[PDB]
């Protein structure tokens, strides 16, 4: 039901920061019951809650609903929110590689 | 969703 996929997001300069192109949901101190993407409304695991149309996220292959279980080789299964969203947007990091599982 | 908080990256 779950298929895995491997995308490598070059992320864009806007400004003074680096961005991805996309936005995410859920961690570890997060309430999972709201999360509308997971099978299993007690998995508290990072997802991709949207695309930006044209963006690095988009032309890497990530989609909508996505689950994030690896950036860069990092473990994303249980982390908080925060943790999530740092790893992801490491200023020193032009080139993320993302393994996901996709329903 | 305001129980379900994003972060845009």
């Amino acid at each position: 039901t779950a298929v895995v996929q491997r995308v490598e997001i070059h992320k864009l300069r806007q400004g003074e920061n680096l961005i991805l192109g996309f936005s995410i949901g859920g961690g570890i101190d997060q309430d999972p019951s709201q999360n509308p993407f997971s099978e299993d409304k007690t998995d508290k695991g990072i997802y991709v809650t949207r695309v930006s149309e044209g963006g690095p996220a988009e032309i890497a292959g990530l989609q909508i609903g996505d689950k994030i279980m690896q950036v860069n080789g990092w473990d994303m299964t249980m982390v908080t929110h925060d943790q999530a969203r740092k790893r992801l947007t490491k200023r020193s990091e032009e080139v993320v590689r993302l393994l996901v599982t996709r329903q | 969703n305001s129980r379900f908080p994003t972060s845009i990256i």
